[PDB]
């Protein structure tokens, strides 16, 4: 698919301690590159992919200082929200906003989002438009003042139709060899008997990247997607995924079952069979 | 790279 | 709005008694981001790292929590974890063909 740069933060009040806690985690695609902790011994943004670790300490200073505005930031934030629902000051509540910026064909913005959520709700999003903010309740409409009053937009459209698209196409480059070429699935079958009349079978699909896969049963060309268990697609801890299709045949019938296998890194999609 | 903002809610 | 932790355990590549591994304890699907996980060898805590927090599209936050080790034919391993929406503690054992 088109690639995209994306910030998570999350925003953790610890009314208990008079603090709070800070968090972001930097993707290209589904790949994790970059975190910071406010929690962390003397905080600061750090590399978590291999490719961007050659960034120089200029890179990483201005990461870091943009980290902690915004941590401070939401110290207060945290305060407001609770004010604006008329929330008791004990508990601890959250705060989460996802922004970034997908590319387009042309080396330009396709599409770019912002979109916060309060405790986990639906808080407050920008639009696609990228000069209007939509709310979901009255809080939200005072925040979304707030923003049109001093233009908020603008900063966030130059940003994303800039500064944003222009380091994901350096990230991609930075870590082509791992972002840019597909990874196709490591792929086995193997037999579990239950009962007298249960056998199940099940399909393996290990260390592909990106996420996206298919995975299918069929019966002599007969969809078995009614009776097959299918896991969620887990991460492999390298940055690769993993995942199975697994159903119950009879313990005759193995041949008359085939795993369907389709993922990006295949040249051509896969039936497998257990031997 | 992050985006420079510091709005407050 | 509180959501429980879903738990996968599973091993980076196919368990082969021996030959040196990974434990994976994948938690997600959870609200709010406190939560508690240790591995376990027999029943003990180990020493173990874990992804950075993160969260999906619908909110809800996601790590991973993965030590190194080698298995055998003998241990029982397994993951615990420990969130706001429990009751007690959830284990789940580790079964290497799930």
């Amino acid at each position: 698919g088109p690639h995209s740069l994306s910030y998570s933060y999350t925003a953790v009040s610890r009314p208990d301690r008079g603090d709070s806690r800070f968090f972001i985690v930097g993707y290209v695609d589904d790949t994790q590159f970059v975190r910071f902790d406010s929690d962390a011994p003397n905080a600061k943004m750090e590399p978590r992919a291999q490719w961007i670790q050659q960034e120089g300490q200029e890179y990483w200073d201005r990461e870091t200082q943009i980290s902690k505005e915004t941590a401070q930031n939401y110290r207060v934030d945290l305060n407001t929200l609770r004010g604006y629902y008329n929330q008791s000051e004990a508990g601890s509540r959250t705060i989460q906003r996802v922004y970034g910026c997908y590319l387009g064909p042309d080396g330009l913005l396709l599409r770019g989002y912002r979109q916060d959520a309060y405790d986990g709700a639906d808080y407050i999003a920008l639009n696609e438009d990228l000069r209007s903010w939509t709310a979901a309740d009255m809080a939200a409409q005072i925040t979304k003042r707030k923003w049109e009053v001093v233009n908020e937009a603008e900063g966030e459209r130059s940003y994303l139709q800039g500064r944003c698209v222009e380091w994901l196409q350096k990230y991609l480059v930075m870590g082509k060899d791992t972002l840019q070429r597909a990874e196709p699935p490591k792929t086995h079958v193997t037999r579990h008997p239950s009962s007298d009349l249960g056998v199940t079978l099940r399909c393996w699909a290990l260390g592909f990247y990106p996420k996206e896969i298919s995975l299918s049963w069929q019966r002599e060309g007969q969809d078995q997607s009614q009776d097959m268990e299918l896991v969620e697609t887990r991460p492999s801890g390298d940055g690769t995924f993993q995942k199975w299709a697994a159903l119950v045949v009879p313990p005759g019938e193995e041949q008359s079952y085939t795993c369907h296998v389709q993922h990006e890194g295949l040249q051509e999609p896969l039936t497998l069979r257990w031997d | 790279a992050l985006l420079r903002t510091a709005t407050y809610y | 709005v509180a959501r429980p932790p879903k738990v996968q355990v599973y091993s980076r590549h196919p368990a082969e008694n021996g030959k040196p591994n990974y434990l994976n304890c994948y938690v997600s699907g959870f609200h709010p981001p406190q939560i508690e996980i240790d591995l376990l060898k027999n029943g003990e805590k180990m020493n173990a790292e874990q992804s950075d927090l993160s969260f999906s599209k619908d909110w809800s936050f996601y790590l991973l929590v993965h030590t190194e080790f080698t298995p055998n034919a003998v241990d029982q391993y397994s993951c615990r974890v420990k969130h706001v929406t429990l009751d007690k503690p959830k284990i789940v054992k580790w079964d290497r063909d799930h």
